[PDB]
């Protein structure tokens, strides 16, 4: 009450929680190569 | 209470009061205040805001 404000972040938590799992779901589904370009599945145990 | 007559709650300021006349507790809050920011597409662009 003095001036003193809160401002909001641009990323609410819910983005912050889609990013997580695109990139959670990328890696077991095609391992390295989507950060390398596009995404190439693979069986998880050959992944290993 | 009885003779209390003020409040100030956590820090210093005053947030509540006792009408002389009528011993009334009022509660006080600051009037609204914020900040105005403007959202431009630039002049060359156009010049609605
Ligand atoms: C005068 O003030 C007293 C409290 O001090 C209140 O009880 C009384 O009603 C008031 N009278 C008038 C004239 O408003």
């Amino acid at each position: 009450f003095n001036g003193l404000t809160v401002l909001p972040p641009l990323l609410t938590d819910e983005m912050i929680a889609q990013y997580t799992s695109a990139l959670l779901a990328g890696t077991i589904t095609s391992g390295w190569t989507f950060g390398a370009g596009a995404a190439l599945q693979i069986p998880f145990a050959m992944q290993m | 209470l009885p003779f209390q007559q003020f409040g100030r709650d956590i820090a210093d300021t005053t947030d509540a009061v006792r009408d002389p006349q009528t011993l009334e507790i009022l509660d006080i809050t600051p009037c609204s205040f914020g900040g105005v920011s403007v959202i431009t597409p630039g002049t060359n662009t156009s010049n609605q805001v």
